[PDB]
RNA sequence: AGUUCAACAGGGCGUGAAACCGUUAAGAGGUAAACGGGUGGGGACCGCACCGUCCGCCCGGUGGAUUCAGCCCGGCGGGGCGGGGUCGGCCCGUCCGGUGGCUCCCUUCGCUCCCGCGGGGGGUUGACGCCCGGGCGAAGG
RNA sequence: CCGAGGUCCGCGGCGACGCCGGCCUCCCACCCGACCCGUCUUGAAACACGGACCAAGGAGUCCAACGCGCGCGCGAGUCAGAGGGUGGCUCGCGAGCCCCUGCGGCGCAAUGAAGGUGAGGGUGGGAUCCCCCCGCCCCGGCGG
RNA sequence: GCUGCAAGCCUCGACGAGUAGGAGGGCCGCCGCGGUGGCGCCGAAGCCCAGGGCGCGGGCCCGGGUGGAGCCGCCG
C-alpha cells in the first residue's frame, strides 16, 4: 500500500528520459483473482446475442394418436395420405422431425448485471497485477526483455500517424517479442466455429493505455495483437482476458497522471468519480516468512518436532525373550530359577 | 449453470431422484394452492394462521400520499446536521443552539427511542411524541411545529 | 536406460470389469456401467455372476500409474515438453504424440537421447 | 509478497502442464521444473537459473540481482562457467552457499548442473 | 404443494402470457435512436435551446 | 462384524475456508502454523472463525464494541473480532480504541482514527501478539439476522412468537382465523 | 490397356461404422448357446546379453595426453535486517512545526432588491496544495 | 544380539531370435460356480408385462416469484432503474465507462378493525482474556 | 540426502452390506466461447485391429491399417 517507488518515463526512442512519475495507489489495489474472474463472467455474458428455436417447430402438422387397438406405440401420428410421411411421430421430442424439448425461448436471462463497485474492484486488481513481474510473464505475454514492468511511455506516442512510427517504438521497447508471439498463434479455430465468422483465431498482445487521441489508435490498428483503451473508458474484458489477470499494458505519460485521479490513493478519494476510493487490505503484512520467521513470534512457538514415529511391530513376549524381559525384568530371574530347578542337584 | 446441477449426476438412476413407489407424476395434490381448507388444512393452519376470513374494515380509495408519515428517533436526530456542526455547540452551550429541520431532511413524525446528548438544541418536525419533547426538554431545547 | 528402482508391480486383477449381458448383445458395449436393476443379479453380488469394481482393486499408491518398464508416462508434443523431464529422468519415460509427424518425431527421439530420457515409442514411423 | 503471488500462479499459469496425473512448470528460472513455491522461478526475488550456454560447451548461471526487481532487462546476470565437470560444481556450490543466496536451492542447482553437462 | 413453512404464492401466469411478452433488447438501439433525434432537431432550431 | 453404527462417523466442521479468497487464505497458513506450535488457546479460536461464513460471522458495531471494552479489567487490551466492524451512527463518543479485524467501514475506520485510536489486521495481530496475550476476542449478534425471527415451533401454535411469511405485512393478510 | 497423388474417387461416384451375408485361415462341436473363477494346450502378432547384474561416487596402482591446477597481479560483476558502516538524498503513510493564500462547517457579524426572501465583501478549521538539515513504521525504491 | 517388521560381503543352468518371455485380449479343453434383463410388486427365472437385430434421435428444462445455505461488494445503509451524458464514436463496442437536486425499492419501529399512539438492566452457565502467589528454567516458557 | 503442487507431504488407530433417497469427488466423456499452450499433406478428424500399456471404474495413451484437412491440452 505505501510500498510506492518512483516510476520512469521512458523515452520513445531509448532508455528514461530523466522524466519519474509516481506509482499510483492503484497498482497497490489488493489482488483479487476471485473478484475479476467473477465480474468477467458476468461482463462478457453481457454482449452476447439470443438464439432460439422457432416456436412453430413441430407443431407445423396436423396429428392424432391412433390409440389403443393396434400394435403401434400410441403416439401423435401424421393424418393419412399418400406420402412417406403418413403414419409417423410428429410432436413428441423422440420422434423425427418433431418439437424439441424445452425449446429454447429468446427471453431467457442473456444479461447479467454488477454491482459498480465490484467493477471498479475488478478494474483496479486487474491494473495491480499489470504492476508485477510475476502475473504478467506467467498471463502469457513475453516480456522477459523490457525496460521495466510498468511501461511508461512519453506523451509524444500520442502523435503518432504511422504504423511504421508505431512499430519502431515497440522494437525499440523490446515489446516486439509479445507481437511476434501473435504472429505464431495465427491459427485456424476448431470445430464448427469456423462456419460461423469465427473463423481465424489468435492470441492477445500488448494493451495501450493512452490519454489524447491524436492519432494513436489509427497508428496501433494494423499491428495483431494491439489494444488500445482510453484511460477515463478501461473495459475489464480487455484488460483481463479470459478473467485472468496479468495483461501486459503501455501507458502513456498522460495516462500515468490521470491514473491516480481516476481512483483516487487511500489519503484522498477520486475527482472523476464521485464518492469513490481504492478497496482497503484485510492483511497489510502479505509475507508470511517475515511474519513467521520473525523475532517476535519465534518466541511463542515450541521446537520443531521431526522426529516421525512408525509403527512399534508386537512381537510376542512369550515367545520372544529380549522383549518379554523389556516389559517384566523379573522374567530373567524368573526363567533363571526355573531353567536351573531341572538341574538334578542335591540339597541337604 | 448446467455442470453443477444435479440432473449431471442423475443419468443413469431409473426414476430420476423422484422414487419408484410413489413416481413423479402431474399435480398429486392439486394445482397451486389448492385444498387449504379440506386436505392441506394442517398445513394452512400450522404456517399461515389467519389465512381464511375477513377483518376489519374496507378503505375503497386508499391514497398512499395521504397517510405518508416518516418517522425519526431521537438516537439518530444528530444525523442530520454535521458532524462538526455537533461539536462547534458542544462547547458553548451558552444559549446558541443548531435548530435541526426534521422536516426539510425527509421525516415528519419525531420519537423518543434512544438517547439525546446533553446539548440545546432546536427541531422543528410536524408531529412529536410525547417523551420526545420530555428528552428535548430535559437535555434543552425547544419542539417548534411546522405545517 | 533403468528407472531408479524396479519395484514388484502387484496387481490385484489384471482382467477387464466386462459390462452386465454384454456378451448376448451388441448394442451393449463392454464399457461397465453399474447395474441398478431390482432383480438384478450382478448388483446383488450373487455367487458366480460378474464382479463389480470397488475400491478395494485400487493399486498400490507406489505403483499407480508404473509402466511394466518402473517408468511413469509423459506425452510430450515438442522438443519444448521434453526438457521438463530432464530432472527425474529416472522416475518419468517420455511419449511423443499420436498427431506429430515424422519430420519432427525424429528431433523429440534426437533430443531425449542427450538427456538420457526413456522413450516408450522411440521409433514409431 | 511471494507468498501473495503464489496464490495466483499455482493453479493459473501460462507455464503450467497437468497431463498424466503429473504437474510441471517451464518457467526459464525454474530447476527441477516442479510446480511449487520453493522452484517457482519469476516469483521470489532470489532465483537461480542455470541454463546450457549458446554452444554445446559451457554452462550459464543465471543469477537475480537485488536492484533489478520491476526491471525485466536489468533483472539478471549470466554468469558463463565452462571448465570441467568439478570445478563447475565447485564453482556454483560456492556461488550459492557462500553468498548465502537461495542456500536452499543449493542441491537441487548441482543436479542440474551435472544434468546438463551429459 | 405445500411442503413446510412458506409463503403462499400468487403468481399470476394463469393466462395465455407467452403471447404477450416484450423483450427489451432494443433498448440500447433506442437510446441511438433518441439521440440521433435530439442531435437532427438540434441542428433543426440551431440557434434555439433544444430543450424546448 | 461389528456391532457400531457409522450414522455420526462424519463431524461437520468446517476444515478449509470455503471462500477463495487470496488473503484470507493467506491469514489461514498463518494461523495454522500458531494453532499448531504456538500452544496458545487464542490462536485456535480465530482459525475456526476464519473459516465460518458470513453468517458465522457478524458485524460488530462501534457501541457494542465500546461497551465490552469498558467493563472493568479491560484498561489497554485490544478488540479482536473476525469479521466487520460497522459503525454505530447513534453514538457519541469514541474512548480510544485499540481493534483488529478483518473490515472496517469508511465512517467506522475514521471514528476510530480521529479519536487516536489505532486499526490493525490479523497479520499484524499474530506479529505483535503472537500468543493472544492483551486481546479481548469479541462477537456480533449471530441470532441477529431476520432469518432468526421465522425459526421456531410453528406460526400457527400456542406460545410460538414466531415471525410468520407473509407476502406485505397488512390488514388482510394472515389475520382473521387464528390470530383472535 | 489407359487417366489421376489416388479408380481403397468409375457416375446415388469423399470418408464407408454396426446389424446381416459370402469367401479364406485357425479351432471345436451328443446333454441350446453364451457367462464368472482357476489353470492348461494352441495360435496370431510383439519384446528381450552378446558378458543390459563390468551403471554410478570415492579410492589405489599401470599406461597415453593435457589454449594444466592451488597461489599471486590487473580488470569486471555480484552477494551482504545476525555488515548496519560509516555519510547521504528520494517516494508513500502518519503525527507535529500551522510556517502564508484558496474551498471554508449551512462561522458569527455589515450590505440593491423583489414583496420577509434568493444575491456580492471582511473576521474565525479536524482540510487540500507548499516548507521544516522535524519525528516515527523492520513502510518502501 | 530371541533387541525400533530382511538381508546374503551365498549360488546354479541356459541368453539368438531361436529351445526364453506375454495369460489381459483370440481359439479350445476341463473342474467349481452359474435360470433373463427392464419394471410394478410383500414376493419375478416365472405359465406377469415390454424387448427379433443394428445405427441415429430420444426425457428434469427456461421464465416469474419465494425460502434456506454459501461466495462477493458496501454497510444503517444499500441497489442507479427508467433515462441521460460518450473515445464522434462503435471493427471487436447493441460492450464498457461516466451521473442522475436516489424518483423509487427493500431495510432503519412497532401496534390497533380504526381514529390514533409510539419503544430504558439483573442472575446462572460461558470459548477467550486479565491479575496474584509458590517451584523449575536452556530465560521463552513450563508445572501446581 | 529427500518434499514443502501447505488445495501439498508424512505418521498412527478404527472401520467398509445396501434398494427409495441425499451428498461429495472426477487429470470421466460430448458440443461451443473467452484466455492460454501447441499439433498438421513428412498426413488432421473419423473408422478398423489376434499390437504394447494405464486407471478400482467412467475412460485414456501409444503402435499398425485406412483416410485426405483440419484438431487438441490446461485455466475459466
Ligand atoms: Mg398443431
Ligand atoms: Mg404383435
Ligand atoms: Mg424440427
Ligand atoms: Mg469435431
Ligand atoms: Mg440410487
Ligand atoms: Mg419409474
Ligand atoms: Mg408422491
Ligand atoms: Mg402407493
Ligand atoms: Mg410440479
Ligand atoms: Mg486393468
Ligand atoms: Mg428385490
Ligand atoms: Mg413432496
Ligand atoms: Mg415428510
Ligand atoms: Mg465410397
Ligand atoms: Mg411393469
Ligand atoms: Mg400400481
Ligand atoms: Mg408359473
Ligand atoms: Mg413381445
Ligand atoms: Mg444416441
Ligand atoms: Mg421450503
Ligand atoms: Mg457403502
Ligand atoms: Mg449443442
Amino acid at each position: 500500500a505505501c510500498a510506492r517507488p518512483l516510476i520512469s518515463v521512458y523515452s520513445e526512442k531509448g532508455e528514461t528520459s530523466g522524466k519519474n512519475v509516481v506509482m499510483p495507489a492503484v497498482f497497490r489495489a489488493p489482488i483479487r483473482p476471485d473478484i475479476v474472474n467473477f465480474v468477467h463472467t458476468n461482463m462478457r455474458k453481457n454482449k452476447r446475442q439470443p438464439y432460439a428455436v422457432s416456436e412453430l417447430a413441430g407443431h407445423q402438422t396436423s396429428a392424432e394418436s391412433w390409440g389403443t387397438g393396434r400394435a403401434v406405440a400410441r403416439i401423435p401420428r401424421v393424418r393419412g395420405g399418400g406420402t412417406h410421411r403418413s403414419g409417423q411421430g410428429a410432436f413428441g421430442n423422440m420422434c423425427r422431425g418433431g418439437r424439441m424439448f424445452a425449446p429454447t425461448k429468446t427471453w431467457r436471462r442473456w444479461h447479467r448485471r454488477v454491482n459498480v463497485n465490484q467493477k471498479r474492484y475488478a478494474m483496479c486488481s486487474a491494473l495491480a497485477a499489470s504492476a508485477l513481474p510475476s502475473l504478467v510473464m506467467a498471463k502469457g505475454h513475453r516480456i522477459e526483455e523490457i525496460p521495466e514492468v510498468p511501461l511508461v511511455v512519453d506523451d509524444k506516442v500520442e502523435g503518432y500517424k504511422k504504423t511504421k512510427e508505431a512499430v519502431l517504438l515497440l522494437k525499440k521497447l523490446k515489446a516486439w517479442n509479445d507481437i511476434k508471439k501473435v504472429y505464431a498463434s495465427q491459427r485456424m479455430r476448431a470445430g464448427k466455429g469456423k462456419m460461423r465468422n469465427r473463423r481465424r483465431i489468435q492470441r492477445k498482445g500488448p494493451c495501450i493505455i493512452y490519454n489524447e487521441d491524436n492519432g494513436v489508435t489509427r497508428a496501433f490498428r494494423n499491428i495483431p495483437g494491439i489494444t488500445l483503451q482510453s484511460v477515463s473508458r478501461l473495459d475489464l474484458l480487455k484488460l483481463a482476458p479470459g478473467g485472468h489477470i496479468g495483461r501486459f499494458c503501455i501507458w502513456t505519460e498522460g495516462a500515468f497522471r490521470k491514473l491516480d485521479d481516476l481512483y483516487g490513493t487511500w489519503r484522498k478519494a477520486s475527482t472523476l468519480k464521485v464518492d469513490y476510493n481504492l478497496p482497503m487490505h484485510k492483511m497489510s503484512i502479505t509475507d508470511l516468512n517475515r511474519i513467521i520467521k520473525s523475532e517476535e513470534v519465534q518466541k511463542a512457538i515450541r521446537p520443531a518436532n521431526r522426529k516421525i514415529n512408525r509403527r512399534v511391530f508386537k512381537k510376542n513376549p512369550l515367545k520372544n525373550l529380549r522383549v518379554m524381559m523389556k516389559l517384566n525384568p523379573y522374567a530373567k530371574t524368573a526363567r533363571r530359577r526355573a531353567i536351573m530347578a531341572h538341574n538334578p542337584d542335591v540339597k541337604a | 449453470p448446467t455442470k453443477k446441477s444435479k440432473t449431471r449426476k442423475l443419468r443413469g438412476h431409473v426414476s430420476h431422484g423422484h422414487g419408484r413407489v410413489g413416481k413423479h407424476r402431474k399435480h398429486p395434490g392439486g394445482r397451486g394452492n389448492a385444498g387449504g381448507l379440506h386436505h392441506h388444512r394442517i398445513n394452512f393452519d400450522k404456517y399461515h394462521p389467519g389465512y381464511f376470513g375477513k377483518v376489519g374494515m374496507r378503505h375503497y380509495h386508499l391514497k398512499r400520499n395521504t397517510t405518508f408519515c416518516p418517522t425519526i428517533n431521537l438516537d439518530k436526530l444528530w444525523t442530520l446536521v454535521s458532524e462538526q456542526t455537533r461539536v462547534n455547540y458542544s462547547q458553548k452551550p451558552d444559549g446558541p443552539a443548531p435548530i435541526i429541520d426534521v422536516v426539510r431532511a425527509g421525516y415528519f413524525k419525531v420519537l423518543g427511542k434512544g438517547k439525546l446528548p446533553k446539548q440545546p438544541v432546536i427541531v422543528k418536525a410536524k408531529f412529536f411524541s410525547r417523551r420526545a419533547e420530555e428528552k428535548i426538554k430535559g437535555v434543552g431545547g425547544a419542539c417548534v411545529l411546522t405545517a | 536406460l533403468r528407472p531408479l528402482t524396479k519395484p514388484k508391480i502387484v496387481k490385484k486383477r489384471t482382467k477387464k470389469f466386462i459390462r452386465h449381458q454384454s456378451d448376448r448383445y451388441v448394442k451393449i458395449r463392454a464399457n461397465w456401467r453399474k447395474p441398478r436393476g431390482i432383480d438384478n443379479r450382478v448388483r446383488r453380488r450373487f455367487k458366480g455372476q460378474m464382479l463389480m469394481p470397488n475400491i478395494g482393486y485400487g493399486s498400490n499408491r507406489k505403483t499407480k500409474h508404473m509402466l511394466p518398464s518402473g517408468f511413469k508416462k509423459f506425452l510430450v508434443h515438442n522438443v519444448k515438453e521434453l526438457e521438463v523431464l530432464m530432472m527425474s529422468n529416472k522416475s518419468h519415460c517420455a511419449e511423443i504424440a499420436h498427431n506429430v509427424s515424422s519430420k519432427n518425431r525424429k528431433l523429440i527421439v534426437e533430443r531425449a537421447a542427450q538427456l538420457a530420457i526413456k522413450v516408450t515409442n522411440p521409433n514409431a514411423r | 509478497s511471494p507468498h501473495l503471488q503464489w496464490m495466483v500462479i499455482r493453479n493459473s499459469s501460462s507455464f503450467l502442464i497437468k497431463r498424466n496425473k503429473q504437474t510441471y512448470s517451464t518457467e526459464p528460472n525454474n530447476l527441477k521444473a516442479r510446480n511449487a513455491f520453493r522452484f517457482n522461478g519469476l516469483i521470489h526475488r532470489k532465483t537461480i537459473g542455470i541454463e546450457p550456454a549458446a554452444d554445446g560447451k559451457g554452462v550459464v548461471v543465471v543469477l537475480k540481482k537485488r536492484s533489478g526487481q520491476r526491471k525485466p532487462a536489468s533483472s539478471y546476470g549470466k554468469i558463463t562457467i565452462n571448465k570441467n565437470s568439478r570445478a563447475t560444481l565447485a564453482s556454483v556450490r560456492n556461488i550459492i552457499r557462500k553468498n548465502k543466496y537461495r542456500r536452499d536451492l543449493r542441491m537441487a542447482a548441482l543436479r542440474r548442473v551435472s544434468a546438463i553437462l551429459s | 404443494a405445500p411442503s413446510r413453512n412458506g409463503m403462499i404464492l400468487n403468481p399470476h401466469f394463469h393466462k395465455d402470457w407467452q403471447k404477450r411478452v416484450r423483450t427489451w433488447f432494443n433498448q440500447p438501439a433506442r437510446k441511438i435512436r433518441r439521440r440521433k433525434a435530439r442531435q437532427a432537431k438540434a441542428r433543426r432550431i440551431a440557434p434555439r435551446p433544444v430543450s424546448g | 462384524g461389528v456391532d457400531i453404527r457409522h450414522n455420526k462417523d462424519r463431524k461437520v466442521h468446517r476444515k478449509e475456508p470455503k471462500s477463495q479468497d487470496i488473503y484470507l487464505r493467506l491469514l489461514v497458513k498463518l494461523y495454522r502454523f500458531l494453532s499448531r506450535r504456538s500452544d496458545a488457546p487464542f490462536n485456535k479460536v480465530i482459525l475456526r472463525r476464519l473459516f465460518m461464513s458470513k453468517t458465522n460471522r457478524p458485524p460488530l458495531a462501534l457501541s457494542r464494541l465500546i461497551r465490552k471494552m469498558k467493563l472493568p479489567g479491560r484498561e489497554n487490551l485490544t478488540a479482536v473480532v473476525v469479521g466487520t466492524i460497522t459503525d454505530d451512527v447513534r453514538i457519541q463518543n469514541i474512548p480510544k480504541l485499540k481493534v483488529c479485524a478483518l473490515k472496517v467501514t469508511d465512517r467506522a475506520r475514521s471514528r476510530i482514527l480521529k479519536a487516536g485510536g489505532q486499526i490493525m489486521t490479523f497479520d499484524q495481530l499474530a506479529l505483535t501478539s503472537p500468543r493472544g496475550r492483551g486481546t479481548v476476542l469479541l462477537s456480533g449478534p449471530r441470532k441477529g439476522r431476520q432469518v432468526y425471527r421465522h425459526f421456531g415451533k410453528a406460526p400457527g401454535t400456542p406460545h410460538s412468537h414466531t415471525k410468520p411469511y407473509v407476502r406485505s405485512k397488512g390488514r388482510k393478510f394472515e389475520r382473521a382465523r387464528g390470530r383472535r
